[PDB]
C-alpha cells in the first residue's frame, strides 16, 4: 500500500543554530507529496531496500517494534547495525551478529553504543563515513495516515560507522508504519526567532 | 582573542540568551560569521560581538 507524505520528513540540517531567517540549503530530504509505502503488523517480516536514506515513521503504543537492522547481506555473514530499543534504554551495535531471516523474540563484533496516541518519525542516513540518525516523537489522533503538518527532525546520534549498506529491516517481538526513501534537494527553511524550524519550501517541486 | 576549538577570532564575549539546541555548537550570521559559540567546557553558550 501507498500513501502520500505531506511535508513531514524534514531535518535540521547541520549542527548550527540559526535564526528569524529564510536559509536554503542542498541535502537529502524526503521530497513532499511523494508516496511513502505503508506496512502493517500481523503474525512476516516484509523486506526493504535502501539507498541515500530512508524516513521511517510508526504510530504504536504497545512497543510492537523494538528496532530495525541494517546492513548489504543480512544473514549474518558481514559486517551490519542492529539497533534494538533494550528493555528502556536504546542500544546500537554493529557486528555481523546471529539472525533469522524474520527474527523476533518473546514477552567479530566492531561497534557498540547506549542510550497509537503518539506517533514517532526517524531519518536514517549513511554520508560522509557517518551513520546519522534524527528523530521526532508527536501525539496525535489520526491513527491511521500520518497527518497533514509540520515538524522539524532533530538527531538522536551521529556515529563514524562508515560500512556499506544497501538494505534494512524492522525488528519487532511476539506478544503499522510507513517508510519512505530521501533524494538529494534544495530546500528552504524558515528559522522563526527561537530558532527552531517552523516552515519549509521544497522548491523542486513546482 | 578567542579560540573555541580551533574556531579564533576576536571580539567582546557576552552571555547569550540565544536557546542553542543539545547538539549544536555555534551560531552562524548571515554573513556566515559565527556570533555564538558554546564553551567547549561547559553548557555556557556565548555571544560573540
Ligand atoms: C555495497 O555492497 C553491495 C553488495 O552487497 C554492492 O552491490 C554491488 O553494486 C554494484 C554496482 O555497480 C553491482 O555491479 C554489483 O553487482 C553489486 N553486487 C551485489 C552482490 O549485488 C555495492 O556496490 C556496495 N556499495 C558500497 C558503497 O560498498
Ligand atoms: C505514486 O504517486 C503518483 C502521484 O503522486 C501516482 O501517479 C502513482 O500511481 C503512485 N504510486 C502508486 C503505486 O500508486
Ligand atoms: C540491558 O542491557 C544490558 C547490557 O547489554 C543487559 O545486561 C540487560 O539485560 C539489558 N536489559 C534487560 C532487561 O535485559
Ligand atoms: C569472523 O569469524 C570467523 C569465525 O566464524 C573467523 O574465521 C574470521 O576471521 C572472523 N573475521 C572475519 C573478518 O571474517
Ligand atoms: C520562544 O521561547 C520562549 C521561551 O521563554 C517562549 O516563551 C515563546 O513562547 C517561544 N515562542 C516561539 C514562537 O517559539
Ligand atoms: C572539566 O571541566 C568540568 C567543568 O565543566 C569539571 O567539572 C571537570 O572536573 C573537568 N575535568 C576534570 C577531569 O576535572
Amino acid at each position: 500500500a501507498y500513501t502520500n507524505s505531506f511535508t513531514r520528513g524534514v531535518y535540521y540540517p547541520d549542527k548550527v543554530f540559526r535564526s528569524s531567517v529564510l536559509h536554503s540549503t542542498q541535502d537529502l530530504f524526503l521530497p513532499f507529496f511523494s508516496n511513502v509505502t505503508w506496512f502493517h503488523a500481523i503474525h512476516d517480516n516484509p523486506v526493504l531496500p535502501f539507498n541515500d536514506g530512508v524516513y521511517f515513521a510508526s504510530t504504536e503504543k504497545s512497543n510492537i517494534i523494538r528496532g530495525w537492522i541494517f546492513g548489504t547481506t543480512l544473514d549474518s555473514k558481514t559486517q551490519s547495525l542492529l539497533i534494538v530499543n533494550n528493555a528502556t534504554n536504546v542500544v546500537i551495535k554493529v557486528c555481523e551478529f546471529q539472525f533469522c531471516n524474520d527474527p523476533f523474540l518473546g514477552v567479530n563484533c566492531t561497534f557498540e553504543y547506549v542510550s497509537f496516541k503518539n506517533l514517532r518519525e526517524f531519518v536514517f542516513k549513511n554520508i560522509d563515513g557517518y551513520f546519522k540518525i534524527y528523530s521526532k516523537h508527536t501525539p496525535i489522533n489520526l491513527v491511521r495516515d500520518l497527518p497533514q503538518g509540520f515538524s522539524a527532525l532533530e538527531p538522536l546520534v551521529d556515529l563514524p560507522i562508515g560500512i556499506n549498506i544497501t538494505r534494512f529491516q524492522t525488528l519487532l517481538a511476539l506478544h503499522a508504519y510507513y517508510v519512505g526513501y530521501l533524494q538529494p534537494r534544495t530546500f528552504l527553511l524558515k528559522y522563526n526567532e527561537n530558532g527552531t524550524i517552523t516552515d519549509a519550501v521544497d522548491c523542486a517541486l513546482d | 582573542n578567542f579560540n573555541f576549538n580551533g574556531l579564533t577570532g576576536t571580539g567582546v564575549l557576552t552571555e547569550s540568551n540565544k536557546k542553542f539546541l543539545p547538539f549544536q555548537q555555534f551560531g552562524r550570521d548571515i554573513a556566515d560569521t559565527t556570533d555564538a559559540v558554546r564553551d567547549p567546557q561547559t553548557l555556557e553558550i556565548l555571544d560573540i560581538t
